[PDB]
């Protein structure tokens, strides 16, 4: 086992800057090195924005970084826009053979 | 590069379904494959992965063994088998590649624990209405 | 009145005890002098107290299949598995390096696991001879309306026996009773001889043989889903250190079947055996014999039918008011009564008598003038 | 760069001749000539003509039984005259007590439909009509190329015991010509490759021929008139009371234990494929480009293979390229070049036994490596 | 003498249900047992037939292999197994027991072709609605 | 085949006889020698009458007879009482092996 927590809800401004948590229970370092996000705006399918914690895709704008800890994985949004709006989910192993999303949280952009 | 889900829509309860999913613009043969599904007004939830050979299959808890995914490499094809459906499995279900494991396992054969992994490409999703 | 109808028939006759021979699909019929005409016929044989000495899987099947490999140096992979035991697990060497996940190159330690579950068996018994019951049906010859070629048990009293209670003192309702004396005389020694059940079909096969079976076994102590020698149905291949495979080697149910040419069959339990019978009738009485002849007129009811012995059966009933009353009876005198002391309970009722006929022919007579029945027969 | 992490892996050193084989790897290099990978990916049967197809388990199902009263004649089913229904005629006893006037022997048929439920089935296969499939792959010191086992990198040719010689063009290396000689294990000829599901084997056709099972000719592919039905089918009459009709159980693991002196196929063919290459008309990608001036970076730890040979990923910081890597200590990556700053590169080099020193690039910013063999 | 069928009730189209008899006061292992159906304020039909043995299973035109007649001689119970109903089997569903054929044939074994017949026994019958 | 036909429905006054036929179609003397007749009763079950084209069981009243020939089979109810009221029904085999119903005659007594 491993759950993974994330706030439910999330505002910013336009321009400001916004981090998003991913915290585990039964969790440990590898949970975190492993996390990947996924942005999901609304009636779109999800879209790739980090994994192995840190690394972004190419394509995937340089607004959107990274942190990973012991005890944490951190999605940043640097520069809100409009368009940032959507539901962000992180993901990470559930067991050594299974996967986990967290509960995601929804970003309002005001 | 795409993936395109099939075989979704209105299913009675404890009735059977088989989802399928065509992929096209990589090398289908070398990529674990997984099934997404997302309940209505719900989040993200991991169903099932499949390996290059199908040698290693793996499911979500919630999949007691009701569920088994297959694929066929020559055919580009992704299936989801789906028996005694209730209304818990309700769910646009989403066929998914990993496309960051191929950099590391170009075979996409071993089940090593705990793989550099991300969901790069998914399809559009196909609706399952267990009703 | 069961045998009538019965092609494997045999008429014993007691001089003036009487030994008979009965097995399955085989009727009997005894006669004596002033008693009763009695069919005997061995309805089932049955083993009791089986103690089962083995159980083997013939079909297997396998599932949950989990794999866990490691890169070079980084130690031996393991599963929980391992420790499940009704899981087949094998640890094998694969080919590892930069293109497969690994930082060095090198032979990364594999292990296969997969749930062995079995599709079907075969149990092997040890039965105690004594403990073999036999049930023997003894019908009287009551010319009664029903009983003839009756199959049901309505009409006959059930007797159980095993070669411990080889003896058994039976009562027939208005006959008195019958002492039954059996021995047992089966085929082959259930001892060293195991009685190995495969669905619906059965054998009696050599121990020494039955423990030496290449099969996956659970002991008779284990009655169990920890199945011994599960390699005997499993095999994993890894010819060249890319992947190791688990495959099921396919069900040995005919190749049991083949096996078991040279080998003691049972139909399905109708056994081989037979049992050798002694009769006493000394406590055995012709029910009637107290009873005044029958003065009126007899009706043919059904026509004079020939059984496969050459013996014939006379369905007829009863006008005059004298029943309950004796048929007079006769074929000239030349052949013999089967049916002996034939009796009218009700003039409603109807009787069948069996009589053997002379060869050629002869005049069947029931009754006495006026009215008499003369009847004609050509054997 | 395909046979790097391959095991059973041969450096051959030059026409050459190699012997290709499944999961073997070869390794071929000659004097001012590219470093090349072989290896034979698929082995295939291609227009087989199936002989007989056999039944090794069945089910009966609609069993059917009519009777006759003695003297009153012999007793039909139309099932007798479906070819999917076995059937079989005996006697029983009847008379008043069963529902017949007379007391005799009545005649009886049982019928029952006969399904197949697995089969194998015995192809002929032509010797000539074996395909096989070799990956040739340069040793291009792609940042990718190192350990990939896809086939983005190497260029895929097919042969066959007739078409044995193939010329085969290599994208900024020139022709490769390969004369390719069959060397298979058994003989094809009076041979039957006998396929059971997943399981497979070459045996002798007579023994093919002579099993005591149900059979479908090859002409009939997809038929439901399995002839010899009895092999499987046993109709049971001890006491003339009832007629019983029972299958006589899956022969799969009979087969199985029947097969064992007999050639196995996992199609991967026992098998080898002796070759001869000519590499005149091949040529080194660069060998007129100039020197590297700048400095080289270490992308990833030096690494040992399983034939003590190791591997260097590199990237280029000057302003050269394309240009050719200064290297220095055998080199088995021959010529190695940049194609971009951006895209590093993979050398396979042979060290000495003991300590070496490895130097990459020129000074200023040179690289002094050290290893222990 | 009685015949108690039971397993009678509402049943969704497409659906499966078993249906069961419990026979009394006679020599059931002897005996032909059948069944007959009758839709609402419709005739008799009659469905299927099974002997003492159960080597002998025979049905209507209409029960094309969707039903399964089938019976416990020591437990004195008659089954009938139905898959893939329709609004077309509403009825009510009778045990029937053949005792004319028990007086030709006591083995009740033998299927003679047009042999001498009677349902002389009848269940109350169980209601199959299929809505 | 074997089809069984019956009159629709039949009237009948109290003290007089009547008879309902039953005629085959791809049927032949065997059908109606086999002809087993059922009454049943406005919410009963079904009751045997006759059996073997003219037998009749104990029991059943004295009032019903029948008939056979090589093309028909006939059920007579003499002495019409109300209690007669009720469905009738011929059977007989439709093949060797499965029996078959007549339609059905609903007898009114009036
Ligand atoms: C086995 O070989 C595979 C094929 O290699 C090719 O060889 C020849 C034929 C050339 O075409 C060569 O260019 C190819 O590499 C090989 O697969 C390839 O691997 C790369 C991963 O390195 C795949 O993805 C590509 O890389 C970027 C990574 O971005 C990060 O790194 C760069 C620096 O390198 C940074 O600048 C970025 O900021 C990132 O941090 C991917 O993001 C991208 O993939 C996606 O691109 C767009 C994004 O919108 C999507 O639409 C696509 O669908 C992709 O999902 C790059 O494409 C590359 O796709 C893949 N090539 C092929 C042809 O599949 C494989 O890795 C080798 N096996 C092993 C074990 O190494
Ligand atoms: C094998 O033996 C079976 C048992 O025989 C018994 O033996 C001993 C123990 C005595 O009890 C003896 O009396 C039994 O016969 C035997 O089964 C029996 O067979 C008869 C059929 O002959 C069964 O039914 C009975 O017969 C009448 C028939 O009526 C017609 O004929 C008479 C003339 O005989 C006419 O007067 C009538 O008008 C009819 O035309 C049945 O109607 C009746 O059965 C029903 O009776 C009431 C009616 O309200 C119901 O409540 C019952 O449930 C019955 O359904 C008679 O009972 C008899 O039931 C049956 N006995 C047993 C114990 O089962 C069998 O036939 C023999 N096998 C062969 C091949 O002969």
């Amino acid at each position: 086992q491993s759950v993974l927590t994330q706030p439910v809800s999330v505002s910013g401004s336009p321009g400001q800057s916004i981090t998003i948590s991913c915290t585990g229970t039964s969790s440990n370092a590898d949970t975190y090195n492993l996390v990947s996000w996924y942005q999901q705006r609304p009636g779109k399918a999800p879209k790739l924005m980090i994994y192995e914690g840190t690394k972004r895709p190419s394509g995937v704008s340089n607004r959107f970084s990274a942190s990973k800890s012991a005890t944490a994985a951190s999605l940043t949004i640097s520069g809100l826009q409009p368009e940032d709006e959507a539901d962000y989910y992180c993901c990470s192993y559930a067991t050594s053979r299974t996967l986990v999303f967290g509960g995601g949280t929804k970003l309002t952009v005001v | 590069v795409q993936l395109v889900e099939s075989g979704g829509g209105l299913v009675r309860p404890g009735g059977s379904l088989r989802l399928s999913c065509a992929a096209s613009g990589f090398s289908y043969s070398n990529h674990w494959m997984h099934w997404v599904r997302q309940a209505p007004g719900k989040g993200l939830v991991w169903v099932s992965r499949i390996n290059s050979d199908g040698s290693t299959r793996n499911y979500a808890d919630f999949v007691k063994g009701r569920f088994t995914i297959s694929r066929d490499n020559a055919e580009n094809t992704l299936y989801l088998e789906m028996n005694s459906l209730t209304a818990d499995d309700t769910a646009v279900y989403y066929c998914v590649r990993d496309g960051v494991r191929f950099y590391y396992d170009s075979t996409g054969y071993y089940p090593d624990s705990f793989f550099k992994y991300g969901m790069d490409v998914w399809g559009q999703g196909t609706t399952v209405t267990v009703s | 009145m069961r045998c009538i109808g019965i092609s494997n028939r045999d008429f014993v006759e007691g001089v003036s005890w009487v030994d008979i021979v009965l097995e399955h699909g085989s009727c009997v019929t005894t006669m004596a002098k002033n008693k009763p005409t009695l069919d005997f016929e061995l309805i089932k044989t049955e083993a009791k107290q089986p103690a089962t000495l083995r159980k083997y899987c013939i079909e297997a099947k396998l599932t949950n299949t989990t794999t866990e490999s490691r890169c070079p140096t980084q130690g031996e992979p393991s599963l929980n598995e391992e420790q499940d035991k009704r899981f087949i697990c094998k640890h094998s060497m694969v080919d590892r390096g930069w293109g497969n996940g690994c930082g060095l190159f090198g032979k990364g330690g594999i292990v296969t696991c997969a749930k062995f579950t079995c599709k079907k068996n075969m149990e092997g018994k040890i039965v105690q001879p004594e403990n073999l019951e036999y049930t023997i049906v003894i019908t009287p010859h009551s010319g009664e309306e029903h009983a003839v070629g009756n199959d049901t048990g309505k009409h006959g009293k059930e007797i159980k026996i095993t070669p411990q209670s080889s003896t058994t003192e039976a009562e027939l309702t208005g006959y008195g009773t019958v002492t039954m004396e059996c021995s047992p005389r089966t085929g082959l020694d259930f001892n060293e001889m195991v009685l190995l059940q495969m669905e619906d079909k059965a054998w009696l096969v050599h121990r020494q043989w039955f423990l030496d079976l290449p099969l996956p076994w659970l002991p008779g102590a284990d009655t169990g889903s920890n199945w011994i020698q599960k390699e005997t149905l499993v095999t994993f291949k890894n010819p060249h250190a890319k992947k190791q495979d688990v495959v099921v080697l396919g069900s040995q149910e005919g190749c049991m079947h083949t096996a078991l040419t040279g080998a003691t069959e049972i139909q399905m339990l109708l056994f081989t055996g037979h049992l050798k019978c002694r009769l006493r009738m000394d406590k055995l009485q012709l029910k009637g014999m107290s009873y005044s002849m029958c003065t009126g007129k007899f009706k043919i009811v059904k026509e004079i039918a020939e059984t496969q012995h050459g013996t014939i059966v006379i369905r007829v009933q009863y006008e005059g008011d004298g029943s309950p009353c004796k048929i007079p009876f006769e074929i000239t005198v030349l052949g013999r009564l089967i049916t002996v002391n034939p009796i009218v309970t009700e003039k409603d009722s109807p009787v069948n008598i069996e009589a053997e006929p002379p060869f050629g022919d002869s005049y069947i007579i029931v009754g006495v003038e006026p009215g008499q029945l003369k009847l004609n027969w050509f054997k």
